[PDB]
């Protein structure tokens, strides 16, 4: 009643376009089917809600890197989430499709923004688990990236995970063959898939054998520095992968553009 | 061929 629903918006995802009638504010309205909810969380109030609402609540401290949850409702058979909607926006998946391999400069800006966003999640005790181009929105005006869809997320823990319902082609080798992984190292792996994707125009692996293989072939001209970082993130042994500090101290990561500069140079 | 993948 506070919001006017509009058209569907991303396959198998039940997200609509909306406007808050109070301030005429663009929003996104996600519906989650109670009978489909695999991971259930609990609020401070003892209210049983989907993990996603818990994770969104914890990360919504006004750091623009993550899409903030503006509100949620319970319904007989579903939950409804109101999320901020930037305008104009295009998801990074569609963006790469339309533009192909991105110049390193743009890839650098984007990647950095994604890292900052993922670090913030971790600092807030949240693990995304589904980092991919599809799950990143671009504010075309501001040049700001925003991480979305925490439906596969979990509470961050320093111990081993034995569940996963993220994107397989982004999942790490250890998951594929052992059914176990550590959050941060898994994240770094997926960030390596993501970076390949930006600079090559698509993900490196399609099949479990390729994943387990850890053979990274470059289809496009990519600089040594960037290849090094990608190979590093996609190290087969989780322990061999860089930390976020190591990623952000990598030579390839030096001299990032501000989101503003990125907009002017790359999106206008 | 480049495509989306499910969760
Ligand atoms: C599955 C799932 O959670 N999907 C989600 C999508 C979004 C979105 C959007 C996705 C595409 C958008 C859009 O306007 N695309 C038009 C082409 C301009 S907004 C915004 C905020 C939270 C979520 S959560």
């Amino acid at each position: 009643s506070q919001y006017q629903v509009g058209p569907l918006l991303g396959g198998f995802g039940s997200v609509y376009s909306g406007i808050r009638v109070s301030d005429n504010l663009p929003v996104a309205i996600k519906h989650v089917e109670k009978d489909r909810i695999s991971d259930w969380g609990e609020l401070p109030n003892g209210t049983r809600v989907p993990m996603e609402v818990v994770l969104l609540k914890k990360v919504s401290s006004g750091f623009s890197g993550v899409i903030r949850l503006l509100d949620w409702f319970e319904r007989p058979d579903s939950f409804v989430l109101i999320l901020e909607r930037p305008e104009p926006v295009q998801d990074l998946f569609d963006f790469i499709t339309e533009r192909g391999a991105l110049q390193e400069e743009l890839a650098r800006s984007f990647f950095w923004q994604v890292l900052e966003a993922v670090r913030h999640c971790h600092n807030c005790g949240v693990l995304h688990r589904d980092i991919k181009d599809e799950n990143i929105l671009i504010d075309l005006n501001r040049g700001e990236l925003k991480l979305i869809d925490f439906g596969s997320g979990a509470l961050l823990k320093d111990t081993v995970y034995t569940d996963f319902d993220g994107t397989r082609v982004y999942s790490p080798p250890e998951w594929i063959r052992y059914h176990r992984y550590h959050g941060r190292s898994a994240a770094v792996w997926s960030l390596g898939i993501l970076l390949y994707d930006m600079v090559c125009g698509d993900i490196p692996f399609e099949h479990d054998e390729e994943i387990i293989g850890g053979q990274v072939f470059f289809r496009q001209r990519v600089s040594s520095e960037c290849q090094h970082l990608i190979r590093w993130c996609l190290a087969l042994r989780p322990s061999d992968r860089p930390t976020f500090e190591e990623i952000q101290n990598h030579p390839w990561m030096q001299d990032v553009l501000l989101p503003q500069e990125t907009a002017e140079i790359h999106l206008h | 061929k480049r495509r989306r993948h499910p969760s």
